[PDB]
Parts: structure tokens; C-alpha cells; sequence
């Protein structure tokens, strides 16, 4: 039965690789259901539980079976990717490594970087007996001798490499040679090589994909618990489809930009702010009755934080908000500093968001 | 200079090849400081001078201010620029070059943390994770599949890759915690 | 229109040489020839490296050709810079 | 069929001035100029709709004594105590709204949520109000062009 | 397209003499041609 369990393993690692798109695609369908059906939640009766409210009375039970398979089909797309996708990023990885090993010495002529993660976890690779296992040049070692062997030292090479010196002759030598039989568990145990296998382990764990898989496993178990966390996975519509990609990559292509925008005007707010509770504090009483005044610039940082709020999401700029300047002696600055509040905020910045969009677009 | 300057002018001389085979590495070694360009010749041709660039020239010019200030002047000169005054405009950009190179070389006078908290929890996640495998505890669990079993093999299959995750889940953590520590 | 401009210099950059103007087809006849001739050839930093090389070479010591140069550089004459011709073109027969 | 349906009720005659965009092919230009860019339109509209869900989810699990749309202390009106009514507020008058949700549900000043809920309505304004009809527009635009 | 039409005019006024309408390379093949057949040769205030 060894090669009997070995062949239905293999067939159970074909076919989650095979129909690995397809479970992604159901996961995605099964999260839509389920917060289809969480869209008819409400809150009930003082002690607060959310109660699902309908007139089926099935949709309940119809909820626990679609999170339980959300949550099943989520682990099969992790095994389809870990049958699918990992070896083609582990085959570029090992590429990498034999390239730069030979093309560059950067193991030999030099050094890693010193804070490259990459560099400093393929410096394991190197001595693993199962190296190129995905990579096709499987004389890449040798290559590497041949290569650097004279001029740095045959010896310490292949102790880098992790071959043998005295033992490769000596088997060419005569002597007398005994076979073995894989299916014993010292022979399997041996042929696992523990640290090629502890290398891709890393690989994959550094993998970006596995990570944002390995989220979705999370957020579909603590679903469970709360059923809203379902909701997270409708955030995988960009991933998707190709369609929404491009209205979001609209939107990414400029995200630099976009920020720094941002940041301006955070600082222009913050000038603004400076100038009304350095001249104007007295424009900020926000309270209707006149016996308790709420004074919204009396302190700089909650003076700051109006401006950011009340003062960017108004239409008209802070002017809209804060109370009327007619007769009093700083009438026309006050006017001044709304009406370029108004200019420079609502209508230049905003303005600026909109065009870098529309750029990233053309 | 001399050998560059017949190999340039006659390419087609195999003497003059396995002689400059001869003075390879010679000829390797002035490769950054010979420098070579084409001028409009006094005799209505084109002629090819050498002469030597410095080694603080050179690191003067690739230093990061005159890239800047070099891609500022091609932006200049090809948006708002003629034909007529492109060499005029060449020359003075080269002269202000030149002038602050010459001070810049005259005034120039003489986290891996979080790396290795990354690399640490990623080696011993991973040897935690390998242990159950490497300690040969696996004797009752190889009795109990010794008798083949539909949901032995499966459970066996989707555990694995469990414990796979699970192991992930406790490298993110002890970043998280790593990260946090080093901040803080 | 900051981003045509941008985009206009780039396109001229890499499609013409910058001294001389010749289109990248001519020199890409020959493989990589146009980076051969605007890297090695025809270099703007080389010719502001011989710039200095001139101004910082003493007057008597100075070559027939560099003397050429200077003179015309003083007298602030710029036919010495390729224009429209190179060397390739001038020696094309005799070269290919 | 209008037509004839126009007899029996007269304003079924307004359906037929729907005919002027296959009746001029100057208006065609410009309804062409929206029509375009149509299935990045309906998808744009699609992602407005998840964002404010995802919203509505986030304000229905932790703001909802925030939501009381009524003037008179003795009969609240609670527009996030349902799920489906939250969404549907955040749909009409948290998107028609000029600076987002927090225009219309209450202020927070002086609560142990206050930046939680600064936060939430000024992400609103930038994603939904800001950017995402900023996609609209340039899309219209880029269609023209 | 406002902006268009300016570029076009004077990539169109810079790339080809306006009366012959040949392409500014076969004069630029001697230095300064295109200027010299435009500005003296071809010249629309001469033949005004
Ligand atoms: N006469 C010329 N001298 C130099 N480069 C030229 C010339 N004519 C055309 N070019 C082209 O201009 C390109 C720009 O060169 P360069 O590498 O300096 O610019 P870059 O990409 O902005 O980067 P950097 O200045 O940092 O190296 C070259 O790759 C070359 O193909
Ligand atoms: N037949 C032509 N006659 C004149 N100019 C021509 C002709 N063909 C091409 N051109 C080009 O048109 C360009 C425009 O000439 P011109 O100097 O009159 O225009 P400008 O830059 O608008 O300034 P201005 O009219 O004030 O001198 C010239 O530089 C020339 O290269
Ligand atoms: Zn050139
Ligand atoms: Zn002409």
C-alpha cells in the first residue's frame, strides 16, 4: 500500500491543482451569498445580540451550511495553490539563486546585502543535496566549480555548495557498492532533505499570495465566531475580475501622487488653522443656547481637527460653518481667509485629486 | 591611446587584432580614462580625439546633482530650445558643469534588525514546525495507517498543509511581536 | 502637457543622437549601433570632458587638433561639433 | 405601442422624445461620449455599492447611536438598528449627501469613539464623494477623448 | 484639442517648408539646411 497511498496523493494534488481557479471563483460566490444573506440581520433586545430576521425561517441553517462550506472551499484553494503555484515561485527563486551564484559569485566573489531577506534565506539553499530540484540545469554546482574552483578554492567550494571532494573519486574508485529500498522509513526519513524542505517552507512562507490566502483562511474562521467578518472577503472582487482591476488601477497608478496630495493639504489645513486661532477664535462657537458656549478653537488641536473635518467636508469651506463676520473689524480678513479656504481647499486640491485620476485614466 | 586609435582606424587588420589581443589587459585598464570623441576636422572631415579623462572628473560627474542638473538641461533644451542655439546652450550647461564639478571636487577634500528578527522567526517556526515530523514519535501514527484507511489518508493530507498554516500564522505573530518590540 | 513634454523628451533622446541628429536607424543597421554610437561615439559627457581637458591643458602644450578646438571655442565657433555627418557616414565605404 | 397608449393616457406620448438620440446624431456624439466607457460605468457604480456596504457593515456593528433622524426625544427613529434600512440610508442620503455620511448622522464630539467615527466619515467623503465620482467623470472624459 | 492644433501647426511649420512641402531631413542633410531653404531659399515674405 506505499505506492498505492503515494499514487492517491498524487491524484488529490493533480485535482485540487487543476480545479484550484474554480474553488477561488466559488469562495467568491459563496461570499456573496453569505452577506446577502447578512444583509437581513438586526438587532434585538439592555443586552445586545444580532438576531437574523425572516420570514423562511431556513435562511439560518442556510447561513450555517454556506459558512461552513465558505470555510471548506477556502482551505481547498489554499491546497490548490500550495499543489499549483508554489512550484513555479519556487523554480524562479532556485533560478534566481543559480544565476546569480554563478553570473555574479554572490555567494563567492560577495556577500548579501546585509538586509536582504531574499539573499540572506537562499544562503541555505546552497548546501542542499536536493538543489536544483524545480530548476532544469542540474550542473549548476558543477558550473560553479568550474567556474571559481582555481582562483578561490576548490575545497571551500564545494563545502558551500555541499558536495564532495574525497568521496566523488572514491565512489569512481573500486569498491564495492549496496543498493537500497525507499519504502523503509529510515530510507524515506533520509531521502527527506530537511533543509532544502525548511528552505521552501520559507519561500513560501514569504510568498505574497500565500499570505493574502492565508488572510482569507483567517477571516473566513473568525466568521464563524462573527458572521460579519464575511464581509471582508467582498474585498476580493479586485482580485477577481480583470474589469474592476483597471478602474482601480485608475485609481493606484498615481497613488504617490494621490498621498502627497493629501499631505498638502493636511498642511495647508494646518496653516489655515494656525492663522484662525491665532486672529479669529471667537467665530468658533458652535453651541446654540448661550448659557454653555462650545468654543471649537480654543485649543489648537481641536481647533485643527474642525478644520480637517467640518472645514473639508463643507461645500463651501469653513466660512459655511463658522459663524458670520458682518461688523466687526476683521470683517474683510475674515472674508479673504474663507473665500481662499475656499479656493485653494475645496476648489484647487480637490481639483487636483480629480485630474490625477483622470491622467492615470489617459 | 596609440593602439586604440590604429584599431579605431583600420578594424579590419588581423596584425593589428592579435597584437591588440597582446595588450589586452593594458588597454582594460585606461578603458575608463580614455575617452574618445568626434569633431568636425579642419581638413572638411571628421576626426576622432582622445585624451584623458580624471578619475575625480569622472566621479564628479556621476555624482547624483549634476544627473539632475544634466536631465534638467536636455529637458530644457529639447521642450524650449532651436537647433540654432542647441551647441550654444551645450557649451554654457558644460562650463557651469565644469565650474561646480571643479568646487564640488575642491570643497571634497580629505532595518538589519528587523531582517534578523524576520530570518529568526521564520528558522524557528520552521524547525518547530519539522519537530513533530523529526521525532520519530510517528511509530503509533505508522501502526495506525499501517491499516489502510480512506479517512486516515485524507485527515493525514489536509493536516499537513493545517499545520503548515497554523505554522504560518505563529511566524506572522512572532513578527508582529518583533516588530512591535523594536519600535517600542 | 507636463506629461507630453516629459514624454516628447525621452522619445527624442533615445531616437536621435544628440550631437549630431542622425536618426537611430542609420547606426541600428548595425546591432545595438545606436548605443554603441551615442554612448561611446558621440557622448555628451565626453565632450564635456574634453571641454575640460582643454581648459585645464596648458596653451603650448596643447595638440594641432586641440588647438583647432580652442581656437574656435575662444572665437565661440561651433562648426566643430558634428553636425549632420559622423564618422560612420564619412567613412562608410572604406569602414563597411 | 406608445403610441396608441398615448389615447388612453396622454403623457404615454412623453416616452417618445426618448427618440431624439436616434434622431440627431449630434446628441448621439455626446450620449455616445457616456455610453463608451458603459461597462466601466456599471462596474464603477458595482464598486460604489461594496465600499458602502463594507461602510454600512462597519457603522451598523459600532455607530449605531449615531443614526437617530428624529427631532422629537419621544420617538426615536433609529436608521442602523436593521441592517438592510442602514444600507439603504448610506445608499441614498450618505451618497447624495455633499460631505458624506457624517453631514447627516450626528456629531461625535465628546465620545470614547470620537476619532473612530472622524475617521469613518472622512474616509467616506474621500472614497465615495471624492474619488470614486472622480472615476465617473474621468471616464466620461477619457471617452470624449 | 485647442492645444492639439497649436502642436500640430508648429510641428508641421518646423518639419516640412511651407511652400514645397519637402521633408526637413533632405535639406538638414547639409548643417542648417531646413533654416537655409526656409528662411531663404522658400520664404513666404519673399514671395509676398
Ligand atoms: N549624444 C548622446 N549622448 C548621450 N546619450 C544620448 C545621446 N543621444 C542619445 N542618447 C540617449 O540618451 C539616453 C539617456 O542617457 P542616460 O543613461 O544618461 O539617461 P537616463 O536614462 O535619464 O539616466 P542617467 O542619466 O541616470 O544615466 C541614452 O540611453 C542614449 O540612448
Ligand atoms: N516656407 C517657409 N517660410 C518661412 N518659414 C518657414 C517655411 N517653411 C518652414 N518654415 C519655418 O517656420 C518657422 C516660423 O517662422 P517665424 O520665425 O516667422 O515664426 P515664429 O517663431 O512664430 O515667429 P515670428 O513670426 O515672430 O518671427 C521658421 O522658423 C521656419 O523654420
Ligand atoms: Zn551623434
Ligand atoms: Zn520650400
Amino acid at each position: 500500500f506505499w505506492k498505492k497511498i503515494i499514487a492517491y496523493q498524487q491524484k488529490l494534488l493533480n485535482y485540487f491543482a487543476r480545479n484550484f481557479y474554480n474553488m477561488r471563483m466559488l469562495a467568491l460566490f459563496v461570499a456573496f451569498a453569505i452577506n446577502f444573506i447578512l444583509l437581513f440581520y438586526k438587532v434585538s433586545t439592555i443586552a445586545v445580540h444580532y438576531v437574523l430576521e425572516e420570514s423562511s425561517g431556513y435562511m439560518e441553517p442556510t447561513l450555517r451550511i454556506l459558512a461552513i462550506l465558505h470555510t471548506v472551499i477556502s482551505f481547498f484553494c489554499i491546497i490548490g495553490y500550495y499543489c499549483l503555484k508554489v512550484p513555479l515561485v519556487i523554480f524562479k527563486r532556485e533560478k534566481e539563486v543559480a544565476r546569480k551564484l554563478e553570473f555574479d559569485g554572490l555567494y563567492i566573489t560577495e556577500q548579501p546585502s546585509e538586509d536582504d531577506i531574499k539573499g540572506q534565506w537562499d544562503r541555505l539553499v546552497i548546501n542542499t543535496q536536493s538543489f536544483p530540484n524545480n530548476y532544469w540545469d542540474k550542473f549548476v554546482k558543477r558550473k560553479v566549480m568550474d567556474k571559481y574552483g582555481e582562483f578561490y578554492g576548490r575545497d571551500r567550494i564545494s563545502e558551500l555548495l555541499g558536495m564532495d571532494k574525497a568521496a566523488l573519486d572514491f565512489s569512481d574508485a573500486r569498491e564495492k557498492k549496496k543498493p537500497k529500498k525507499d519504502s523503509s522509513l529510515s530510507a524515506v526519513l533520509n531521502s527527506i532533505d530537511v533543509k532544502y524542505q525548511m528552505w521552501k517552507l520559507g519561500v513560501v512562507f514569504t510568498d505574497n499570495s500565500f499570505l493574502y490566502l492565508a488572510w482569507y483562511m483567517t477571516m473566513s474562521v473568525l466568521g464563524h465566531y462573527n458572521n460579519f467578518f464575511f464581509a471582508a472577503h467582498l474585498l476580493d472582487i479586485a482580485m477577481g475580475f480583470k474589469t474592476l482591476r483597471t478602474i482601480l488601477s485608475s485609481v493606484t497608478h498615481n497613488g504617490k501622487q494621490l498621498v502627497l496630495t493629501v499631505g498638502l493639504l493636511a498642511v495647508v489645513v494646518y496653516l489655515y488653522t494656525v492663522v484662525a486661532f491665532n486672529f479669529f477664535r471667537k467665530f468658533y462657537n458652535k453651541s446654540e443656547d448661550g448659557d454653555t458656549p462650545d468654543m471649537k478653537c480654543d485649543d489648537m488641536l481641536t481647533c485643527y481637527m474642525f478644520h480637517m473635518y467640518v472645514g473639508v467636508r463643507a461645500g463651501g469651506g469653513i466660512g459655511d460653518e463658522i459663524e458670520d463676520p458682518a461688523g466687526d473689524e476683521y470683517e474683510i480678513y475674515r472674508i479673504i481667509f474663507d473665500i481662499t479656504f475656499f479656493f485653494f481647499v475645496i476648489v484647487i486640491l480637490l481639483a487636483i485629486i480629480q485630474g490625477l485620476i483622470i491622467d492615470a485614466f489617459g | 591611446v596609440l593602439l586604440t586609435n590604429l584599431s579605431e582606424h583600420m578594424p579590419n587588420d588581423t596584425r593589428l587584432q592579435t597584437f591588440l589581443e597582446l595588450a589586452e589587459s593594458v588597454l582594460n585598464y585606461f578603458q575608463p580614462f580614455l575617452g574618445r570623441i568626434e569633431i568636425m576636422g579642419s581638413a572638411k572631415r571628421i576626426e576622432r580625439v582622445y585624451f584623458e579623462i580624471s578619475e575625480s572628473s569622472r566621479t564628479q560627474w556621476e555624482k547624483p546633482q549634476v544627473k539632475e542638473s544634466k536631465r534638467q538641461f536636455i529637458f530644457d533644451v529639447v521642450n524650449e530650445g532651436g537647433e540654432k542655439e542647441k551647441m550654444e546652450l551645450f557649451v554654457n550647461f558644460c562650463e557651469d558643469t565644469i565650474f561646480e564639478m571643479q568646487l564640488a571636487a575642491q570643497i571634497s577634500e580629505s532595518s538589519i534588525l528587523t531582517v534578523r528578527s524576520a530570518l529568526f522567526a521564520l528558522r524557528y517556526n520552521i524547525l518547530t514546525l519539522m519537530r513533530m515530523l523529526s521525532l520519530k514519535s510517528l511509530k503509533k501514527q505508522m501502526k495506525k495507517v499501517k491499516k489502510m484507511t480512506v479517512k486516515d489518508m485524507v485527515t493525514a493530507f489536509f493536516s499537513s498543509y493545517w499545520s503548515i498554516f497554523m505554522t504560518l500564522l505563529h511566524f506572522v505573530a512572532s513578527v508582529f511581536r518583533g516588530f512591535f518590540r523594536i519600535i517600542c | 502637457e507636463l506629461r507630453d513634454q516629459q514624454e516628447q523628451v525621452k522619445e527624442d533622446m533615445e531616437t536621435k543622437c544628440f550631437i549630431c541628429g542622425i536618426g537611430n536607424d542609420y547606426f541600428d543597421t548595425v546591432p545595438h549601433g545606436f548605443e554603441t554610437h551615442t554612448l561611446q561615439e558621440h557622448n555628451l559627457a565626453n565632450y564635456l570632458f574634453f571641454l575640460m581637458y582643454l581648459i585645464n591643458k596648458d596653451e603650448t602644450e596643447h595638440t594641432g587638433q586641440e588647438s583647432y578646438v580652442w581656437k574656435m571655442y575662444q572665437e565661440r565657433c561651433w562648426e566643430f561639433f558634428p553636425a549632420g555627418d559622423c564618422f560612420r557616414k564619412q567613412y562608410e565605404d572604406q569602414l563597411n
